[PDB]
C-alpha cells in the first residue's frame, strides 16, 4: 500500500509493521478484530 | 485522471521530553498514566474544523515536516504506522479512522479530560474520557524503540497538558499500579516542552538552521555489566588494608567511633575495627569485588605489572591526626599512594573499571526485581554527583599501582 | 526507492510554564495543496 | 435510509417544523473522502425551506431530525439522492453522499 517507506538493508518479515485494531462492547466481549499492515508479502524462501 | 487542488490548513506537534521504553534491563514497570485540560471554543475558524488529537508515537516518527503530507497536508497524529492516537470519536491508525463509543459520543470539547493508558506486556493502548472507559484498545505492536506522548493542534488553541507530581494535578485515581510520569525523566537536566524534529527556530538574529539531532535507543537504555602470578594474590590485606584506612577517614569527621549497634541514624558505625576484629562477611566485603576486579582487571587492557618492589616498605603512611584514635587502636592511615599521578589510559582505564563497578551492581540491583522497588541508571547515562564518589573510592584502590 | 526529495521551506510558520504549562496558539495559517491521486501524495 | 450520525451536542428542543425556513452551513462529501460541495468557502450560510421540495429528499429528511445548534454527519444513500443521472459534472452516477450539516438559527 502507499503508505509504506521502509527502507532499509537489514529487512526481515519481523521488520513490517502489523497493527491489530479490536473492538468490543462496554461488556467487554469482542466485536471485530481488524488487523492494518503497510505490506502483504509471503518469502520465496518458504517454498524452497 | 487529473491533478485536483484544495485549501489545506496547518498543524503541529509538541511532546514532553520524557522516553519510556521496554529492553532487557532498566525498564520501568510499562505502566504510566497522565491527563490533560482543553478550554477551546473555535470549531470552524477558518473554515475546515480544527484538529486536536493526542496519543502515542514511537521514536521514528518524523511526521511534522510543516506543509504537504500523505493524504491531504502535512497531518499530524494518527495517520500512519507509527503514531496511535484519538480525537474524541474516532481511532487512527494508518490515517483510516474508525468510530467508538462511549457515554456523550461528543469529540474534544472545552472543559473536558482524556486519559490515556500504557501497559507494555500485554502491550496494548486503552484510552479513557473524563470518568468511563473507552470500549477499544490497540494491540499486536512491534515495540523497538520508545514512546512520545503527544499531542496535534491546528491553530488557536491553549491546551493546558497535565503530568503529575512535579505540578500536574490529577482529577482522576490512576488505576492499580502506573507511574505519574513525572519520575522518568533523563537524570542530567530538566524537564521542558519542544516541537519534535524543529529544522527552525527564532532567535535575536532570527531564524536558526538547526539540523538532526540525537537520540537514544532500546540498546542504549540496558545497563551491560563486563565480562596467576604469585603476587597478584599475594597482595590481598595490604591492599584491602590500605583501602581500609579510608573506611573511616570522613566517617571520623561523621563522627561514627566504631558504633556497637550500628546507629544508622545517631552517627556510629559497626564494622570500623580491624578485619579479623570485623564480623564475618567483612572481609571478602573489601576483597571479593576486588580480587575479582584484579581479576578481572586483566580483560581491561591494561598494562600492569607489579615490579616497584622500592623497598617493599617504603609507601608510608599518614596519620596523627590529634587524637584521632578509636576503642579499636586503628588511627586510620592511608599509605604512600599519593604520589601517583597515573596515565592517560589509567584515567580512563579507573572510570571504565568505575563503569564496570556502577554497571555489575546494577545486575543485582535487577536481579531482585530491579531492586523491588521500595533509583539507579545505566553508566554514562547517571547523574553527575554518582559519577563524582565512584571515581575517588576507586581511585585509592587503584593508586596501589607502582607501589607494590 | 531513493531516501532523499526536494521540499519546500514555507515562509511563515505557525509561531508559538504556569500552572498547567499551558501551549499558547492563536494565529491561523493555511497553504494550497494539490493531490495526484495514482499514489496520493499531496 | 439516513443515517444521522451525530457530531457536536445541541438544544435538543427546538426541532424544525413545516413551512419554516431554516440557516444551514453544511460541507457535503462524497464516500470515497472527496468534497463536491461547501458552504463555508462561500461565507454564505444555505437558508432552504422545508416541505416545498427545494432541496433533495435525503437533506429535507435529515434536516428534520435535529435541533437547534446541532451539529450532525449523514449518509445519504444513492436512492434518496440523484440515483440514476445524477447531477452531470459534479457528482458521479450511483454514488453516496455524504453531509456535515450545521443549523445556526430559526429551528
Amino acid at each position: 500500500t502507499p503508505d509504506y517507506h521502509q527502507h532499509d538493508m537489514n529487512f526481515d518479515l519481523s521488520k513490517v509493521r502489523a497493527v491489530t485494531v479490536t473492538m468490543g462492547d462496554e461488556q467487554g466481549n469482542v466485536h471485530s478484530s481488524l488487523k492494518c499492515s503497510n505490506c502483504y508479502m509471503v518469502w520465496g524462501g518458504d517454498f524452497v | 485522471l487529473l491533478l485536483q487542488t484544495n485549501l489545506i490548513n496547518y498543524v503541529t506537534s509538541i511532546r514532553p521530553n520524557i522516553f519510556v521504553g521496554r529492553a532487557e534491563g532498566s525498564t520501568q514497570y510499562g505502566k504510566w498514566y497522565f491527563e490533560v485540560m482543553v478550554d477551546e471554543v473555535v470549531p470552524f475558524l477558518t473554515a475546515q474544523a480544527t484538529h486536536l488529537r493526542v496519543g502515542w508515537a514511537l521514536t521514528e516518527g518524523y511526521s511534522p515536516y510543516p506543509g504537504g503530507g500523505e493524504g491531504w497536508g502535512g497531518n499530524g497524529v494518527g495517520d500512519d504506522l507509527y503514531s496511535y492516537g484519538f480525537d474524541g470519536l474516532h481511532l487512527w491508525t494508518g490515517h483510516v479512522a474508525r468510530p467508538v463509543t462511549s457515554p456523550g459520543q461528543h469529540l474534544l470539547a472545552p472543559e473536558d479530560v482524556v486519559s490515556c493508558c500504557l501497559d507494555l506486556s500485554v502491550p496494548s493502548i486503552s484510552f479513557r474520557i473524563n470518568g468511563c472507559p473507552v470500549q477499544g484498545v490497540f494491540e499486536a505492536f512491534n515495540l523497538d524503540g520508545l514512546f512520545f506522548p503527544v499531542v496535534s493542534f491546528s491553530a488557536g488553541v491553549k491546551v493546558r497538558f497535565l503530568l503529575g507530581g512535579r505540578h500536574g494535578e490529577f482529577k482522576f485515581l490512576p488505576p492499580p499500579g502506573y507511574a505519574p510520569c513525572h519520575e522518568a525523566v533523563l537524570p542530567r537536566e530538566r524537564l521542558r516542552l519542544e516541537p519534535i524534529k524543529e529544522y527552525r527556530r527564532e532567535g535575536p538574529r532570527g531564524p536558526h538552521l538547526v539540523g538532526p539531532s540525537r537520540c537514544l535507543s532500546h540498546t542504549d537504555f540496558v545497563p551491560c555489566p563486563v565480562d596467576l602470578p604469585p603476587h597478584l594474590e599475594r597482595i590481598r590485606e595490604k591492599l584491602a588494608e590500605n583501602i581500609h584506612e579510608l573506611w573511616a577517614l570522613t566517617r571520623i569527621e561523621q563522627g561514627w567511633t566504631y558504633g556497637p549497634v550500628r546507629d544508622d541514624n545517631k552517627r556510629l558505625h559497626p564494622c570500623l575495627v580491624n578485619f579479623h576484629s570485623l564480623p564475618e562477611p567483612e572481609r571478602n566485603y573489601n576483597l571479593q569485588m576486588s580480587g575479582e576486579t584484579l581479576k578481572t582487571l586483566l580483560a581491561l587492557g591494561c598494562h600492569v605489572g607489579m615490579a616497584d618492589e622500592k623497598a617493599e616498605d617504603n609507601l608510608k603512611k599518614t596519620k596523627l591526626p590529634k587524637t584521632y584514635m578509636m576503642s579499636n587502636g586503628y588511627k586510620p592511615a592511608p599509605l604512600d599512594l599519593s604520589h601517583v599521578r597515573l596515565t592517560p589510559a589509567q584515567t580512563t582505564l579507573v572510570d571504565r573499571l568505575a563503569e564496570n563497578g556502577h554497571n555489575v551492581w546494577a545486575r543485582d540491583r535487577v536481579a531482585q526485581g530491579w531492586s523491588y522497588s521500595a533509583r539507579l541508571v545505566p553508566y554514562r547515562l547517571l547523574d553527575e554527583a554518582t559519577k563524582r564518589s565512584n571515581r575517588d573510592s576507586l581511585c585509592q584502590a587503584v593508586r596501589t599501582l607502582l607501589g607494590y | 526507492l531513493m531516501p532523499v526529495s526536494w521540499s519546500r521551506m514555507p515562509n511563515h510558520f505557525l509561531q508559538v510554564e504556569r500552572l498547567g504549562w499551558a501551549v499558547q496558539c492563536q494565529d491561523p495559517l493555511t497553504m494550497m495543496a494539490l493531490h495526484i491521486p495514482e499514489e496520493n501524495r499531496c | 435510509g439516513v443515517e444521522i450520525e451525530t457530531i457536536s451536542p445541541g438544544d435538543g428542543r427546538t426541532f424544525p417544523k413545516k413551512g419554516q425556513t431554516c440557516v444551514v452551513h453544511y460541507t457535503g462529501m462524497l464516500q470515497n473522502g472527496k468534497k463536491f460541495d461547501s458552504s463555508r468557502d462561500r461565507n454564505k450560510p444555505f437558508k432552504f425551506r422545508i416541505g416545498k421540495q427545494e432541496v433533495i429528499k435525503g437533506f429535507e429528511e435529515g434536516a428534520a431530525q435535529m435541533s437547534l445548534g446541532q451539529r450532525a454527519k449523514l449518509t445519504c444513500t444513492p436512492d434518496v439522492a440523484y440515483g440514476a443521472t445524477g447531477h452531470p459534472g459534479v457528482i458521479p452516477p450511483n454514488a453516496t453522499l455524504i453531509f456535515d450539516v450545521e443549523l445556526l438559527n430559526l429551528e
